């Protein structure tokens, strides 16, 4: 899969990366990775897709980037809303499958 | 409102099957092809199977392949997802989510093996094999 | 024939205010586009590419713009966001195609190219297809502005910067979006 740290967490207010590290056959081959937000219970939300691309309704604290084999959901200016998990989404073509992450656990401090 | 409703939960033993129903109002249902996406309880998400906006192109995960089948049925607009051999690991909840329309590639070979993400979700019914 | 001067413009105008140039009834050849190995994301919806050919010549038009890297895929039916639903939204049952290509070294200034706009600030976002020119100054709730840009209330556009030393998803992309239609 793309693996992903499995805890980061931050105060409020600061500015908190989140890696996702891929191979060569997946986000490295030229597919773009999307993160969704999931707060525990409910579905999880389309936050970034296409390496810098919000939709209507999340806020301009997430940006993301993608170089090499690596991508960075940078939030910015962290507020007591955003502690959910984020998973980073390839499509990799060894198995032609849309490869998702491990899964991170942000939490506030 | 566009939103994916979903039925078809499951208590049931590890060799039998259920198939579920995953229900769509409010958008072009007849365009656009959905992806079902599970997630067993203790982890993160696991993608399981694509289907088109026909019924022709259609890929599946490497813990589902060969077993599982997956349809669409454009008189009531719903998702099914059948399972049989339904063996141990294959327990999680089962989310329903939306592609996209993405067809292209210049010699007139519609395709989709794609980048996008997948926008709106379900709700989730959640399936469980158990001894 | 006649679309040899859409993807060879020098300039190529800014999102926010983007031309609806419309070809008209000549031959049109479509094994000029299709088998160019210059693109890089070609993009065709239900009207296939290469089955066009006996098709509608019925006044064609052919949008043109410039975007940056990662943003070219924010252009597709639906994918709402900042550059597809303030500047330029095409409908959820879009026909034709679109076209669009890397410009590394065409229009990226080492100081800075600072004169393409796109749009940031815009209350009830856009219908399909409706080009903006006007600049006004947004009122986000707050007291009624008039030519203030101060605090929380200020400039609805917002320039690129392109440079050489970006990335891939930075450096800019112009788009060409070609549509079909009948009597
Ligand atoms: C202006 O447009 C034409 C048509 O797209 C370009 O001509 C083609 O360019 C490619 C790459 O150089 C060649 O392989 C084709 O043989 C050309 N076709 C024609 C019509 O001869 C042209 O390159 C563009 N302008 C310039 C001078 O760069």
């Amino acid at each position: 899969v793309l693996t992903q740290p499995p805890s980061v967490s931050g105060a409020p207010g600061q500015r908190v990366t989140i890696s996702c590290t891929g191979s060569s056959s997946n986000i490295g081959a030229g597919y773009d990775v999307h993160w969704y937000q999931q707060l525990p219970g409910t579905a999880p939300k389309l936050l970034i897709y296409g390496n810098s691309n919000r939709p209507s309704g999340v806020p301009d604290r997430f940006s993301g980037s993608k170089s090499g084999t690596s991508a960075s959901l940078a939030i910015t200016g962290l507020q007591a809303e955003d502690e959910a998990d984020y998973y980073c989404q390839s499509y990799d073509s060894s198995l032609s499958g849309w490869v998702f992450g491990g899964g991170t656990k942000l939490t506030v401090l | 409102q566009v939103q994916l409703v979903e039925s078809g939960g499951g208590v049931v033993q590890p060799g039998r099957s259920l198939r579920l129903s995953c229900a769509a109002s409010g958008f072009t249902f007849s365009s656009i092809a959905m992806h079902w996406v599970r997630q067993a309880p203790g982890k993160g998400l696991e993608w399981v199977a694509v289907m088109s906006f026909d019924g022709s192109i259609k890929y599946y995960g490497d813990s589902v392949k060969g077993r599982f089948t997956i349809s669409r049925d454009n008189s009531k607009s719903t998702l099914y997802l059948q399972m049989n051999s339904l063996r141990a690991e294959d327990t999680a909840v089962y989310y329903c989510a939306r592609g996209v329309q993405g067809y292209y590639d210049r010699s007139g070979y519609y395709n989709l093996d794609y980048n996008y993400g997948m926008d709106v979700w379900g709700q989730g019914t959640t399936v469980t094999v158990s001894s | 024939c006649p679309f040899g001067e859409v993807f060879n413009a020098t300039k190529f105008a800014s999102v926010y205010a983007w031309n609806r140039k419309r070809i008209s009834n000549c031959v049109a050849d479509y094994s000029v586009l299709y088998n160019s190995a210059s693109f890089s994301t070609f993009k065709c919806y239900g009207v296939s590419p290469t089955k066009l050919n006996d098709l509608c010549f019925t006044n064609v038009y052919a949008d043109s713009f410039v975007i940056r890297g990662d943003e070219v895929r924010q252009i597709a039916p639906g994918q709402t966001g900042k550059i597809a639903d303030y500047n330029y939204k095409l409908p959820d049952d879009f026909t034709g195609c679109v076209i669009a290509w890397n410009s590394n070294n065409l229009d990226s200034k080492v100081g800075g190219n600072y004169n393409y706009l796109y749009r940031l600030f815009r209350k009830s976002n856009l219908k399909p297809f409706e080009r903006d020119i006007s600049t006004e100054i947004y009122q986000a709730g707050s007291t009624p502005c008039n030519g203030v840009k101060g605090f929380n209330c200020y400039f609805p556009l917002q320039s690129y910067g392109f440079q050489p030393t970006y990335g891939v998803g930075y450096q800019p992309y112009r788009v060409v979006v070609l549509s079909f239609e009948l009597l």
